[PDB]
């Protein structure tokens, strides 16, 4: 929904090329890719904009979607 | 005057506004020729530049998929060409773009192919304006035989309903394309039209440049 | 440095879009760079996992329960205890 | 129209609103209108949705120059080719903003609106019903519609002044043209009734801004959860049979803590599921109703953008609401609703002293638009919300709003507890 | 389903210095009794642009897990500055417990902290060289972020398919 | 910038490429220059039999419900005085605007007693020509109209302050008014009508374009489409 779909699975592929050559997918779990990462950043966003709020910014900056990367056990 | 014979001669107007819009039109495939000659004159002395400008663009988004770009990589060539001072048959408004593959070797072949758009309006019977096209031949992908409509065994299918709902989807499905097949279709097929003719040219040169671009942001 | 580098999976709007959702008035420029890499992260992180069970299975095709099964790494977060 | 012993709507409302304080309002409602099967049928069963037919009802509260509260709910009823007919009542959202107070809870002008809208006897959307498409050439004369062009528009206009004298035709309005215009339907009064609701962060809002306002009570998660639990359970002890069926269910939950939140609730029969959800273990397209702009309903159009519909679990579904904070459910979100026989049987044709009945969806959406366009940021969106509509309604309607005054006392005979109490 | 599980933490003293330890009493559950040992680890995070300025303040080794509710609390000493990037110091960052049981960490919590001073001329005009005894720290501890992980308890009753 | 040379063949041909666009857009330019000038004799021949109709702009206003959002109910009474609506592309005019500027003419057949009768034309223009770096803003020159006697109340020329909270409200719900729109200008936000831009756009992309499509939108035989049409 959020992200435009077409552009995200070729991204898909891309990175995965690296790891296997000619690899497939389902549509199944591409789309599937798209919503947990739909979900992933929608949840980042809203830990991003309470790092900033707790930083006394309205403004977001990319110091604050990475320590939401930290905060969320980074991995 | 009367309203009665006032009435009569408005409607003569929204008439004439529309036979106007045929006519600012025809000056249009009058007037821009030599800059539409003299842009196609340098890209075909530019070897390629479609394979390089095409995915670049945000509204590409839209429409062409992850597996189908390997096809559209072999694209050499892409022309638009308009008709009416040619032809009795077709409008000023309405319009041709032509295509040429190098093709994949034992996969996809080598291919010329020119398809036709044309555009429908409220005109007498008040029918919703729409872009319209007819469905042209085109040589499919043989890595695409589970997936091009006319290979599918069973269209009731679980599977053979969502394989031709794939494949309708594709660049292919693309080319048999109408405007006219509600959900029965490419999605969104006529602004794809519009995006080789049109909606492509005011950025296709930063994004030539871009891909040229060896500095980071 | 090559054009590989910059196919890009979500555009200066749908990156705002998923900010609006986080709840976000304001942003800094720069987040549309810094989203594309924490993305890119993301990505290869689940896709490294999902290939790993799609090997493993036999398989060519990768498949939603190999995505839903590599999903397990990142955990669920929770704003609590209770 | 406007029987004396039937019941209008200012005597439904005022018996909630504080005694001898008055207030105004706004209520409208769009034609009824022809619709596919609001469920997917299973292809192993002897029914068939025969016809569906919907609308949508809008409501606006206003006090001291003000607007105070907004209500948006849809109405549905299905003919079954053999088993008659049934109603449903879906709400769509609700709003607070703050600028205006009084002795009431707007649980209690939500639960009196509901029961306007469930007295309504169901014949008053089908006795003539709006086309999905229509047919204006086919027989002689021809009529004036969006199907004319402008230019054949003022063409039939000069056409009809000149050869009939007159632009009004009388004979379109005889069978052989509305046997194809119009839709028209009948069944009993007495019907199995449904409700359903999707409690989500974005049912809260047709106040843009007013969330702004320190002075807004805001309604999230489990209390809204439970706010309209009670609301439910408060219809089920006085306005429904006590045969009745009514579910909750929650995403990521445990199937006995939702059971755990229902012992709030007074009614027995309150139970864990969906209304909806026809078959245990079951695809989702048999069991995921087909609603305007709620998350599940779309991604039901999604599961056919995918083309995955045919397939898909419930179970999996379910888990999905839990996983997606993409669809935006915020934490104890639920799937709510009832079904079965109201307590007593429907009777209502409301009149236009009751509800404005629009004659287009564009002037429906307008009327709407005059309040939930505005920007609730100050006092100053409610002032407007309503000096605007005013106005609008009598150069554009020469109506008034509707008007009246409160009977409910701080004082009770039967119960244990006056409502207008400090929680107000 | 996890064997071990977080009841819930609380933060003792703030705001604070940032040159004042971190407080923290934490309440936690064993349903039965596990074989290894579990680990508590606490960090600060030195910079949003690299995970090599992260510093333990402190950790914490309990082997054998004592079963039902129980509770442990912290002192832990604060970050090194000379270690932390100067323009990073004088800003928002965050403070990290990982909870580990036989080296698989099976929960995370993270807590936001801002870094601003208690002087209005030096939140007015940011010194080049930083006056760390005039640095206020504020953690959210409203807001934890709570990562749960699923994990292996016992390998003679569970089998996992893939471990790293 | 300074990291490429343009010396091979194809190169050439690529430079050549990147000039052509500004070449093609110059073009459309000439051909949206007739275009403009084409419509403007119908424009003519159009509104010649429209000004003979009984409440034809009334009626237009009544269906066009983007622009009953705009304008507050409260002015209605002075609004259905409107006899005539123009529009006229100002690049016809003169070389000074471009084919993006426009302005629009107003007649209104007043209010005995309140309102003068009273024709009224204001110009409009938009920003960030081709190499600009300003905002592409839409913006007006402010105009002269003569307010109904009984608005001087709320009316910014006749209110004696504007500094109190009284006569800060006093000035908003003056500045929200039809005539609060002939004194806005595209610069000043929260201090002049609001959404100045957007019933601009309306007039000259909707309603005056197509006021044919909505008078026929309002008539109908049927009770439950008047007006509606997709």
């Amino acid at each position: 929904l959020l992200i435009r779909k077409l552009p995200f699975q070729r991204l898909v592929r891309e990175i995965a090329q690296d790891f296997k050559t000619d690899l497939r997918f389902q549509s199944s779990a591409v789309m599937a890719l798209q919503e947990a990462s739909e979900a992933y950043l929608v949840g980042l966003f809203e830990d991003t904009n309470l790092c900033a709020i707790h930083a006394k910014r309205v403004t977001i900056m990319p110091k604050d979607i990475q320590l939401a990367r930290r905060i969320r056990g980074e991995r | 005057n009367e309203h009665a014979k006032a009435f009569l001669g408005l409607a003569k107007c929204e008439e004439e506004v529309d036979a106007i819009e045929r006519e600012v039109e025809l000056y249009r495939l009058n007037k821009m020729k030599p800059v539409y000659e003299k842009r196609d004159a340098y890209i075909d002395e530019i070897a390629e530049f479609w394979k390089i400008v095409l995915s670049q663009h945000v509204s590409f988004a839209n429409y062409i998929r992850a597996s189908d770009f390997k096809y559209i990589d072999t694209i050499d060539k892409i022309k638009v060409e308009w008709l009416a001072l040619e032809s009795e048959m077709y409008d000023t408004r309405d319009f041709s773009i032509t295509f040429h593959f190098h093709g994949i070797e034992g996969d996809f072949k080598e291919q010329q192919v020119t398809k036709v758009f044309q555009i429908k309006k409220g005109k007498d019977d008040q029918e919703d304006g729409i872009l319209t096209s007819e469905p042209v031949p085109i040589e499919w992908p043989q890595s695409y035989d589970s997936i091009n409509p006319d290979l599918i065994k069973d269209k009731r299918s679980p599977e053979g309903k969502k394989k031709y709902r794939q494949g309708m989807k594709t660049i292919f499905g693309w080319f048999r394309w109408t405007g006219l097949k509600p959900g029965k279709e490419f999605p969104h097929g006529d602004s794809l039209a519009s995006l080789f003719s049109e909606e492509i040219y005011p950025f296709c040169v930063k994004y030539y440049a871009e891909a040229q671009r060896d500095l980071e942001d | 440095k090559v054009l590989r580098d910059n196919i890009q999976g979500i555009t200066k709007p749908a990156i705002r879009r998923l900010a609006r959702r986080g709840g976000v008035k304001r942003i800094s420029g720069l987040i549309y760079e810094e989203t594309r890499g924490v993305l890119k992260v993301f990505l290869e992180n689940v896709i490294r996992d999902a290939v790993t069970y799609t090997e493993h299975a036999k398989r060519k095709t990768v498949t939603a329960m190999d995505v839903v099964y590599a999903l397990k790494r990142q955990g669920r977060t929770l704003y609590g205890f209770g | 129209g406007m029987d004396p012993n039937s019941m209008s709507l200012n005597d439904f409302l005022s018996s909630v609103l504080p005694v001898s304080e008055q207030f105004e309002y706004l209520s409208l409602q769009s034609i009824p209108l022809e619709t596919h099967a609001v469920v997917t049928p299973n292809k192993d069963d002897k029914r068939v949705p025969k016809s569906t037919i919907k609308t949508q009802h809008f409501f606006s509260l206003f006090h001291q120059g003000k607007v105070f509260f907004s209500l948006e709910v849809y109405v549905y009823v299905t003919l079954w080719d053999e088993a008659d007919a049934e109603r449903l009542i879906f709400v769509s959202k609700a709003d607070t903003n703050g600028y205006c107070n009084t002795r009431v809870s707007v649980r209690d002008i939500t639960k009196i609106i509901l029961e306007f809208i469930l007295s309504i006897d169901p014949n008053y959307y089908l006795q003539k019903v709006k086309p999905a498409i229509r047919s204006y050439k086919k027989i002689s004369p021809e009529l004036i519609s969006a199907a004319s062009t402008p230019a054949r528009t003022l063409r039939i206009l000069a056409r009809r002044l000149k050869q009939s004298g007159s632009t009004v035709l009388k004979e379109i309005e005889s069978p052989r043209f509305q046997q194809d215009l119009y839709l028209s339907f009948t069944c009993p009064r007495e019907i199995l009734t449904k409700i359903c609701l999707f409690t989500r962060p974005a049912s809260q809002y047709l106040f843009p801004d007013s969330s702004k306002n320190s002075k807004k009570h805001i309604l999230n998660g489990e209390e809204l959860m439970k706010w309209w639990g009670f609301i439910l359970d408060r219809l089920l002890i006085e306005c429904f049979q006590n045969d009745t069926q009514a579910k909750l269910r929650i995403p990521g939950e445990d199937p006995a803590r939702v059971r755990s939140y229902l012992r709030g609730m007074k009614y027995p029969l309150w139970q864990v599921g969906d209304i909806f959800t026809s078959k245990e273990n079951s695809l989702a397209v048999y069991n995921i109703p087909l609603f305007p702009d709620d998350p599940k309903a779309r991604f039901i159009h999604q599961l056919a953008e995918e083309d995955r519909l045919l397939k898909v679990s419930l179970s999996s579904f379910w888990i999905e609401l839990q996983e997606r904070q993409e669809f935006k459910l915020s934490v104890t979100s639920s799937v709510m609703g009832i079904s079965g026989y109201s307590l007593a049987t429907p009777s209502l044709f409301p009149s236009s002293a009751d509800v404005i009945v629009p004659k287009s969806r564009k002037q429906f959406r307008a009327i709407k638009k005059y309040i939930t366009g505005e920007e609730y940021d100050t006092e100053e969106g409610a002032i407007e919300a309503f000096t605007n509509i005013r106005d609008f309604l009598l150069l554009r309607m020469a109506t008034n709003l509707q008007s009246l005054t409160g009977k409910r006392e701080h004082r009770e005979r039967n119960q244990p507890v006056p409502a207008s109490n400090i929680n107000t | 389903s996890s064997i071990v599980s977080l009841l819930g933490i609380k933060v003792l003293n703030n705001p604070a210095k940032f040159t004042d330890p971190y407080e923290f009493e934490i309440t936690f559950e064993c349903l039965e009794s596990l074989k290894h040992d579990l680990e508590w680890k606490l960090t600060y995070v030195g910079s949003s642009r690299s995970l090599d300025h992260d510093q333990e303040l402190d950790s914490i080794l309990v082997g054998p897990v004592p079963v039902g509710v129980n509770k442990f609390v912290f002192s832990a000493d604060p970050p090194s500055a000379e270690l932390i990037p100067a323009s990073e110091l004088v800003s928002v960052t965050v403070i990290l417990l990982s909870c580990s049981y036989d080296g698989r960490e099976f929960v995370r919590v993270g807590y936001y902290v801002n870094n601003e001073y208690d002087e209005e001329e030096l939140r007015e005009n940011p010194p080049a060289k930083v006056q760390v005894d005039h640095i206020v720290r504020n953690i959210l501890a409203e807001k934890p972020r709570v990562t749960r992980f699923n994990i292996v308890w016992d390998n003679e009753n569970e089998g996992d398919l893939y471990p790293p």
